[PDB]
Parts: structure tokens; sequence; C-alpha cells
């Protein structure tokens, strides 16, 4: 999802259901990469 | 008024600013409740009296 080469367009966007797996949301929020990282429904920081 | 009736959720979702804006609808809702019970109790020992 995030690392993809090219993603889908705004018009038709790709939607990946995430399921059954480990999610690690540590390397995401503590690595610099990208530039704009909000959570609405949850706190950043709880996400794990 | 608060998004959800459960305080563990909020609090485990919403920033501690925002749980208190919610917070502040969970607590003064049940204050309205709370002071009710009290105001009827009070009436009723009354009418017991």
């Amino acid at each position: 999802v995030f690392n993809a080469t090219r993603f889908a367009s705004v018009y038709a966007w790709n939607r990946k259901r995430i399921s059954n797996c480990v999610a690690d949301y540590s390397v995401l929020y503590n690595s610099a990469s990208f530039s704009t990282f909000k959570c609405y429904g949850v706190s950043p920081t709880k996400l794990n | 008024g608060a998004i959800s009736s459960v305080l563990n959720d909020i609090l485990s979702r919403l920033d501690p600013p925002e749980a208190e804006v919610q917070i502040d609808r969970l607590i003064t809702g049940r204050l309205q409740s709370l002071q009710t019970y009290v105001t009827q109790q009070l009436i009723r020992a009354a009418e017991i009296r």
C-alpha cells in the first residue's frame, strides 16, 4: 500500500483490505519519510 | 452526546484534550442524571416521612 511503485488514481483508488496479520505502526510513525501523518479516529501513539 | 458511552473507548481513541471535550458531555450528562436521582430521593423521602 505505502511502498507501492504507483498508486491508483484518486478518481478510482485501490482499496486494500488488511486482516489477519501483525501491524507494526512504529516504523512508519517514528521514521521520518512521509510529511503528513495524522489520525482522526485514534491517537497516533496508541495505534500499536 | 459523546461518541461512545464507555470511558476506556474514548480515552484510548481521542487525544487527552479531545477526550476531555467528549468526557465533558459524559460527566455533564451523568451529573444531570445523578442529581435527578438525588432530587427524586429527597422528594420521595419527604413522602415517606
